[PDB]
RNA sequence: GAAAUUGUUGAAAGGGAAGGGCAUUUGAUCAGACA
RNA sequence: GCCCUGAAAAUGGAUGGCGCUCAAGCGUGUUACCUAUACUCUACCGUCAGGGUUGAUAUGAUGCCCUGACGAGUAGGCAGGCGUGGAGGUCAGUGACGAAGCCUAGACCGUAAGGUCGGGUCGAACGGCCUCUAGUGCAGAUCUUGGUGGUAGUAGCAAAUA
RNA sequence: UUGGCGGAAAGGCCUUGGGUGCUUGCUGGCGAAUUGCAAUGUCAUUUUGCGUGGGGAUAAAUCAUUUGUAUACGACUUAGA
């Protein structure tokens, strides 16, 4: 329906995101996911920890630079899930894997565009209330990961630079509702409203 | 006569043979390969430069377990050699085809070789004393080497074919209806 | 206008298969906008032309087209089963493809 | 001898063909096809072109104009299941349809004395097409689809 | 201008050859059956080559027919040619291999004047 | 004057084997029939 | 009932993996959907069985036609065929205007064993059919003889003072 | 063309001034056919090559020689108009 779909990874679940796009990708559509390090993980905090604990022990015996790969990175944790979503051993399970990409925060071009949320992978509409949860910025930090803070201070000067444009574009909407609504009253308005617009 | 799968114009080539020479087959297809394309001249002091050991030879097929040198940094690789017996056997038969174009009448300065082939000759051979009262081989490898060179041309070609195109009954009124409507 | 589109964007997923076993005589094909059976029961019968890019000059063109139907719908997300006068070269795994409204019963 | 012989002949006289109990009766057209009704073509030269449909020839095909002088569609014969039937109905009970037949359409630039039947055709459609407020304006714009436009349940 | 035929259907076109055929030069192309105890083609495992079985045999009415519609008759003199002036419709000539150029002369044009196709009527001609 | 094997030329492919089966794309090549 | 303690083994690892927590877990229920060489229908091949058909002026009565059912398989048995050397008969067969052989991601026919044709090479004999005959068909036997590879321009060509 | 902002992968965004084209906001006048009943009916950008002509730029590396802070061989570290 759209070249490029741009995923706010905030507030989702890393699991059940991974298995929407990698069927989307699959399909042939290109996906780009943002804000990766605001991914949720159901489970409390010392759980996942643990969990990339056994996951980080595993490695060739005889050469580690050859075995599993840890990466920290929370764009690079959402890819692992991904990754072993789909085929990635064949041909057009490569390609798929080169419509994705990835990134922590909101980079450049992909801010001054349109985010969009999946209904099926939202922690809010997935979770019971009182379930407890682990942010992916956080178990990525505590494993590894040392550009929370860089992530974080970039964050906060994009959201007071698209706060500025909101209050432009909130502006600029009540004076086209004021036009708008005094549109109304006439005879091209009232033939719209009967048949349904 | 009767030499390799050539694609030249007889008339503008000279070739030589050498059959049965008791040189290294591999070490001679190397030296081989290396002035393939190589003009006449630029081949020759290419071929002098290797007795002096300022310029190698790349060994590309035969190369298994053979040392490094900086030389090979000109065609690409790390491991070259000088097969001075090659070059030897490959130069003596550059100049009895240089011979044989001045006889017919080609310039000398337009020769390149087009064509160099280097194949297995029937081998001669010898017996080895080993361990425990062995007797095991001592063969030679000879080789086959034939070269021709050619006289460099230009105006290559033109006027190929026709390209025969089918056409439908209704894609055809809109291509005339493009310059109908259109210029 | 701006808009000359008298067809429906589709989508080649996969041929009919098992889990370890496929049929390339069957094409499975999402129409965009479907999600029911019902839904999809309207595209039966309506004609699939896959367009693709050639490299040698046929016709004076270099775009050939390899045309197919629908036959069946497949599942209950609205996906459909495809049968072309050629199978489809199974690279075309998520290539668009357009569904056309003839022969319409409407 | 490279081949001895075959033993046996087969015969070359060919058989007649069995009586083919395959009679054929006219078609049934479908009930949203009936003469007056403005029809949207999907295939061929004038695609999306909204015409009016006027009369059933014998060889199963639907004879239509646009009219020429609204959109530039003649009178033409196209296939009824490339059409799709809309609900906007002229009524069509002032034309001389039953002129025109299957054996007038007949290949054998454009003959000039089929230019006049246009005219005199179109002008018992203009005439009513005026009553109906942005009928003309709508016949003379082509039909497309836009994106979200979903066929199965659109209203034609 | 054959009798009229039904549709030829071969239900195979690939040529039926020996398992390892392209794994070893001493295994020729010619078909041979598996008889090992352990054969995969003899136990029919998916994925391995097919072997020839009745099942894949021609229509009776299309079997022994070229794509022309006709039967490939041997021909090696004007005496055997003269054998199918009365089936045209249904046999075609084919001159063998080893019949001379100027013998070949004679046969073309023999077949010309009574109708009969031939096969292969540009073999060894001085053109 | 065959095969193993080797050279040259031409074509194609190649991210820890190669080769095979079904299906199609692409390229190459071949065939059929003019009432 | 579920969960937890009890519950400790050695390369790094296994609900198949990813992952999943009002499950994508467990118990249970309602439907929808996915498709095996299985079932149903149709075509074709073969087999088996039951039948029809010698009337003359045409070619096969081990032939033609109709109908029904059936089709896995090692050891093994039987049947019908393909191919090779030689022999009797026949085609008043092919051939120095090129026989046999060989090469040919060239073509055709047969389910297959194979047969045939075009092109290249080649230089003196060879084939179809009806029968007879056997020193008659190879991928293996640490097979026999002969030839050739990878390893490999590698191991190495270093005792006896130069 | 004026001005401003944007460095996380900015390579984009906002804005000023006029020039020019279109306008379906409304009312008209002609042109379409024969591509003959459907045949994507060609409408992308990707690199490279090749010619016209509008600007710009006027080097290095390697071998060889040499050095020993290096070194089995390559490599490394140096030097020499």
């Amino acid at each position: 329906v759209e070249p490029v779909v741009v995923i706010d990874g905030k507030g989702h679940l890393v699991g059940r995101l991974a298995s929407v796009v990698a069927k989307q990708l699959l399909n042939g559509q290109k996906i780009v996911v943002v804000r990766a390090e605001e991914l949720n993980i159901s489970g409390e905090f010392f759980r996942n920890k643990l969990k990339y604990h056994d996951f980080l022990r595993k490695a060739t015996a005889f050469n580690k630079t050859r075995g599993p790969f840890h990466f920290r990175a929370p764009s690079r944790i959402f890819y692992k899930a991904l990754r072993g979503m789909v085929s990635h051993k064949t041909a057009r399970g490569k390609a798929a894997l080169e419509r994705l990409k990835v990134f922590e925060g909101i980079p450049p071009p992909y801010d001054k565009k349109k985010r969009v949320v999946v209904p099926q992978a939202l922690r809010v509409l997935r979770l019971k209330p009182g379930r407890k949860y682990t942010t992916l910025g956080k178990l990525s930090t505590s494993v590894g990961w040392k550009y929370e803070d860089v992530v974080a201070k970039l964050e906060a000067k994009r959201k007071v630079s698209s706060a500025e444009y909101y209050a432009k574009k909130r502006a600029f909407t009540k004076k086209v509702a004021s036009a708008n609504a005094t549109a109304a009253e006439s005879d091209v308005a009232k033939q719209l409203a009967a048949l349904g617009y | 006569a009767r030499y390799g799968a050539t694609s030249t114009n007889p008339a503008k080539s000279a070739s030589a043979r050498g059959s049965y020479l008791r040189v290294s087959f591999k070490n001679t297809r190397e030296t081989a390969q290396a002035i393939n394309g190589w003009e006449l001249t630029k081949a020759q002091k290419y071929l002098e430069q290797v007795l002096d050991h300022q310029r190698a030879i790349p060994f590309r097929r035969f190369n298994s377990s053979i040392g490094r040198t900086a030389q090979g940094k000109e065609f690409g690789v790390t491991k070259a050699r000088w097969p001075a017996k090659s070059v030897k056997f490959v130069q003596g038969l550059l100049q009895n085809a240089a011979a044989n174009a001045e006889a017919k009448g080609l310039d000398a300065t337009k020769l390149y070789v087009s064509h160099i082939q280097v194949n297995q000759a029937p081998k001669q051979r010898r017996r080895t004393y080993r361990a425990h009262g062995r007797i095991n081989k001592y063969e030679s490898s000879p080789s086959h080497i034939e070269l021709v060179v050619t006289e460099k041309e230009e105006a290559v070609a033109k006027a190929a074919e026709k390209k025969v195109v089918r056409l439908t009954s209704r894609q055809r009124g809109r291509i005339a209806a493009q310059k109908r409507i259109a210029a | 206008a701006e808009s000359h589109r008298l067809y429906v964007k589709g989508k080649h997923l996969s041929y009919q298969r098992s889990k370890r076993v496929n049929n390339p005589n069957v094409s499975l094909i999402k129409i965009e906008g479907v999600a029911t059976p019902q839904d999809a029961q309207f595209y039966l019968g309506k004609r699939i032309a896959y367009v693709y890019r050639a490299s040698k000059e046929v016709r004076g063109s270099k775009i050939r087209v390899m045309w197919g139907k629908v036959t069946r719908t497949h599942g209950n997300s609205g996906v459909v089963r495809a049968t072309f006068r050629n199978n489809l070269p199974a690279k075309t795994f998520g290539a668009s493809v357009r569904i056309f409204l003839y022969p319409s019963n409407i | 001898s490279a081949q001895k012989a075959p033993k046996w002949y087969p015969s070359e006289d060919v058989a007649a063909l069995k009586k083919t109990r395959k009679a054929a009766r006219p078609q049934k057209l479908r009930a949203s096809l009936v003469p007056g009704t403005v029809l949207i073509l999907l295939a061929g030269r004038f695609r999306g072109k909204r015409v009016v449909y006027l009369k059933h020839l014998e060889d199963n095909t639907l004879l239509i104009s646009g009219p020429f002088k609204v959109n530039g569609v003649p009178l033409r014969r196209v296939n009824a299941r490339y059409v799709i039937a809309t609900s906007t109905k002229v009524s069509v009970e002032g034309v001389n349809v039953e002129k025109f037949n299957v054996e007038y359409f007949a290949k054998e630039e454009i003959k000039a004395e089929r230019v006049e039947d246009q005219k005199v055709v179109d002008k018992a459609l203009i005439a009513e097409i005026k009553k109906t407020p942005l009928l003309k304006q709508y016949l003379s714009a082509s039909f497309s689809l836009k994106n979200g436009d979903k066929p199965h349940m659109l209203k034609f | 201008a054959s009798l009229p035929h039904p549709k030829i259907v071969k239900k195979h076109t690939k040529k039926f050859k020996r398992h390892h055929s392209d794994r070893y030069h001493r295994v020729a192309e010619n078909w041979r059956k598996q008889k090992g105890i352990d054969s995969v083609v003899r136990r029919r495992f998916r994925g391995n080559i097919s072997q020839p079985k009745i099942g894949y045999g021609s229509n009776k009415k299309t079997k022994f027919l070229s794509p022309s519609g006709h039967k490939t008759f041997l021909v090696a003199n004007v005496k055997d040619l003269e054998t199918l002036t009365m089936h045209t419709k249904t046999y075609a000539a084919e001159i063998a291999h080893n019949i001379s150029a100027k013998n070949r002369v004679v046969i073309l044009a023999r077949a010309k004047a009574l109708g009969i196709k031939v096969t292969n009527p540009k073999g060894r001609l001085a053109l």
